[PDB]
């Protein structure tokens, strides 16, 4: 359960995390060993590696595997490609809260499985805010220079990692508007 | 004292093979023994380190041909020297002029990555060359999608990468 | 043999499933007590009633008390009917005779419905109101740190002497900071718009340091600033911005009263108003300092030079461009 873990939330489903599109991540829970308190816990971890996967494989469908083969600023164009760059790039720190975990396993394997829960706390809230931010766009057929508004207005939240996450994703899309006004003026 | 004895979600890398073959035998009473996997315990994770550390030079183990859950995540660790080989063998000859120079070009990025392998890792953990070779990965697969693995070759080429 | 074994040893498991528990122990009264009883009971001629409680040792209720205090479900002691937790009457140590054992249960059960209703609050925001939010995220900041105490506690159970009253003394510094959430926020339920529901809220937190004003006023105060983070950012675009705006009635001013600006409220609207006649021709970042350096009375009198200062710069140079230029003299 405790590599495991770390192997489902790599992105890599495991042979107890049954993978699924109605359920996402989701444990077997039929053990004949199987523990009431356990369940819980499990249950809030399967969440943001199953929104982890979407993020991913989002990034790697729609940018760099095309070589210009109508179009739309929704699915293709520039500022999805930016959306998408800045996108991994705030993902960064989940990784390296993954390479932290690993090492103090390696340290002492009896650690508390709540421990990891109080660790991965802090993104809890931060991925459910951005799923709603890419399905939007997905949804609406949200094109072109739509997509730099639809982020800014739903940074005017309250929670401190949802603006200082979006700001950098934020700054790439301005960023492509600034390199096609540096040629047209 | 008599030892409280530990909860099994607090323990894993020996618990966890064990349970491993606990789901593998209830799978196969239920089944009735079709299904038949190779290799349970085996491999480790440092032994992988140095593989995947020889499958970036360009050469395997012969692990490949043209726990066990760890295949789940060697795949896209694999499928990343699957294309890298691929564009070796494409640049193995020695064709146009502008062609030769594109192609001595993309052996200059070949020792490029030829070079961040053995120099960046003094056996690190699996999962930081995954996530370091995620970004480049990718970036690496696409230009398999560039090059041919007919491909334009003079002018038809010149205009296509203008 | 060779997995049920090492399943059979080395984990616990027997009292959370349908199975007659074995335990050895060290008989004669003091800690056999819970047998000793039953026999009494059964000398005295009951007649039968042949009560089936079925085991557990006591280290395990210590580790399910705390996941329970720490505010996750799903546990097998503890049965809940109606969403009030309770405890379990199916279960027996080796002594507290099933009577001391249901009195602690329910004086902690106690607590659990405190830290129950609250996640439950707290998760019907995590699946647009911008107040409720900033409450909500006020009291989950309380909550991490919370978890991140008792948590540190159990892993020191896998390592001293430990007890149930050990446990509940240790958690006496904050067992009793999370009896006055439970009374703020049950007032802030209690009572159409959002705005009224804001005011009536963001008023109780004022009032309530206020009454206190030894560590409770602290806790108090720490929740009040994460509830009023969201209307100092609005005051802030009202005076540097020049316009008012508002998620459909995120302000009591339209462009009944609160009592935490009201003493200076008159300052604020003829600062709008001023700016925008000033269009047509940073605070959060000085109230920041201000909490660096009679609580939330006087304190909150220093806040006010920094918008009136402000304020009389605004108005002073819309005068000033008025007397010249449509000259009004």
């Amino acid at each position: 359960m405790i590599h495991e873990l770390l192997l489902a939330l790599s992105g890599y489903p495991g042979s107890i995390f049954t993978w699924n599109k109605r359920s996402g991540l989701q444990v077997s829970q039929d053990f004949p060993f199987l523990h009431p308190s356990e369940t819980s816990v499990l249950n809030r971890l399967c969440r943001l590696g199953t929104d982890y996967i979407r993020f991913t494989e989002f990034i790697e469908q729609y940018t760099g595997h095309v070589q210009q083969q109508q179009g739309q600023g929704g699915l293709h164009g520039i500022y999805l490609r930016a959306f998408c760059t800045g996108l991994d790039s705030v993902l960064q720190p989940y990784r390296q809260a993954l390479l932290d975990l690993e090492q103090e396993f390696l340290g002492d394997p009896h650690l508390s499985i709540s421990h990891v829960n109080y660790f991965l706390d802090q993104f809890q809230l931060l991925f459910p805010s951005v799923m709603v931010v890419v399905e939007q766009i997905k949804s609406q057929k949200i094109h072109g220079c739509q997509i730099l508004e639809t982020v800014y207005k739903h940074s005017c939240g309250g929670l401190p990692p949802v603006r200082s996450a979006l700001e950098k994703i934020l700054a790439v899309c301005h960023g492509v508007m600034y390199k096609q006004l540096s040629a047209w003026m | 004292g008599h030892r409280e004895e530990p909860y099994l979600t607090e323990a894993g890398r020996d618990a966890f093979d064990k349970f491993c073959r606990l789901h593998q035998g209830e799978l196969q009473l239920l089944a009735g023994g079709v299904l038949q996997a190779p290799q349970p315990v085996l491999v480790k994770e440092c032994e992988l380190v140095k593989d995947v550390l020889n499958v970036l030079i360009g050469v395997v183990s012969a692990t490949f041909s043209l726990p066990e859950s760890i295949s789940s995540l060697l795949s896209e660790v694999a499928e990343y020297g699957t294309c890298y080989t691929r564009l070796s063998h494409f640049s193995l000859q020695p064709k146009g002029l502008v062609f030769q120079a594109f192609t001595s070009g993309l052996r200059r990025y070949l020792q490029y990555y030829r070079a961040c392998v053995l120099s960046t890792p003094p056996t690190l953990s699996l999962l930081t060359i995954g996530f370091l070779f995620k970004k480049l990965g990718r970036q690496l697969r696409y230009l398999a999608e560039l090059c041919g693995v007919a491909f334009p070759t003079g002018v038809k080429l010149l205009s296509y990468l203008y | 043999p060779d997995d049920r074994s090492w399943l059979e040893h080395h984990v616990v498991h027997q009292y959370w499933t349908a199975r007659p528990s074995q335990f050895p122990h060290s008989l004669h009264l003091h800690s056999n007590l819970a047998a000793v009883w039953d026999q009494h009971l059964y000398s005295s001629d009951p007649l039968y009633v042949p009560d089936d409680r079925v085991l557990v040792t006591e280290t395990q209720v210590i580790r399910e008390t705390l996941w329970l205090l720490s505010g996750v479900k799903k546990l097998f002691i503890f049965q809940l009917i109606d969403g009030k937790v309770t405890v379990r009457n199916n279960i027996i140590v080796t002594h507290l005779t099933h009577s001391c054992l249901r009195s602690v249960l329910e004086q902690i059960a106690a607590y659990g419905q405190v830290v129950f209703r609250l996640q439950e609050f707290i998760d019907e925001v995590m699946g647009p109101f911008r107040t409720y939010q900033a409450f909500m995220w006020a009291l989950y900041k309380y909550f991490i740190s919370f978890k991140e105490e008792l948590a540190e506690i159990e892993k020191c159970i896998i390592n001293t002497t430990i007890t149930l009253a050990i446990v509940v003394d240790k958690l006496a510094p904050r067992l009793s900071q999370l009896k006055v959430l439970h009374k703020v926020f049950s007032t802030g339920v209690a009572e159409t718009r959002n705005v009224v529901r804001a005011s009536h809220l963001l008023n109780t937190l004022y009032k309530a340091i206020l009454e206190y004003d030894e560590q409770t006023v602290s806790l108090l105060f720490s929740l009040w600033v994460e509830t009023v983070r969201p209307y100092l950012q609005t005051v802030d675009e009202w005076i540097v911005h020049g316009h008012l705006w508002d998620g459909a009635r995120e302000f009591i001013i339209q462009r009944t009263m609160v009592s935490f600006l009201k003493p200076v409220l008159k300052q604020i609207i003829m600062a709008g108003k001023s700016m925008q006649l000033l269009k047509n021709l940073e605070l959060d970042d000085v109230h920041d300092p201000l909490l660096a350096i009679t609580f939330e009375l006087t304190l909150r009198s220093c806040l006010y030079p920094h918008i009136d200062k402000q304020y009389l710069d605004c108005c002073g140079n819309l005068m000033q461009t008025l007397k010249k230029d449509y000259r009004l003299v």
